[PDB]
């Protein structure tokens, strides 16, 4: 999808 | 008091691109805007200066600020390894806002995003600080080397940076 995360970014 | 003024000024594959100014938000999220403002000026012996955009979506947000993986699994803030979300108080309203990345609640380290479209769907769960003040147009350039993955097709790096106001 459509997120910012640091490390295991997701769908 | 004054929200400070910050620049980056972007290389593209070496070459330069241009400045983007920001302000930060200190009057309303004081400890997450002066950790980008020492970030920027390099003052605690580390910082943003050198590092690079590892994920670039286009009408998304372009990403940065991992100066320790340069993947996105790292970096810090100023104040250790990871701060809690300060408020919510603002919203991902538009482009040119400026937003924290983290890996779930209270995990603000220092990478952070900006967005170049409204990301609703973020509030709540990504502390806003600030908000690009000039250099939009730098910033539309950065997206042209993003992709749907966020994968780059150029380097695109904080050749400099530092605090104007």
């Amino acid at each position: 999808x459509l997120l910012v995360t640091t490390g295991l970014v997701l769908a | 008091m004054v929200n400070p003024t910050v620049f980056f000024d972007i290389a593209v594959d070496g070459e330069p691109l241009g400045r983007v100014s920001f302000e930060l938000f200190a009057d309303k999220v004081p400890k997450t805007a002066e950790n980008f403002r020492a970030l920027s000026t390099g003052e605690k012996g580390f910082g943003y200066k050198g590092s690079c955009f590892h994920r670039i979506i286009p009408g998304f947000m372009c990403q940065g600020g991992d100066f320790t993986r340069h993947n996105g699994t790292g970096g810090k803030s100023i104040y250790g390894e990871k701060f809690e979300d300060e408020n919510f108080i603002l919203k991902h309203t538009g482009p040119g806002i400026l937003s924290m990345a983290n890996a779930g609640p209270n995990t603000n380290g220092s990478q952070f995003f900006i967005c170049t479209a409204k990301t609703e769907w973020l509030d709540g769960k990504h502390v806003v600080f600030g908000k690009v003040k000039e250099g939009m147009n730098i910033v539309e350039a950065m997206e042209r080397f993003g992709s749907r993955n966020g994968k780059t097709s150029k380097k695109i790096t904080i050749a400099d940076c530092g605090q104007l106001e």
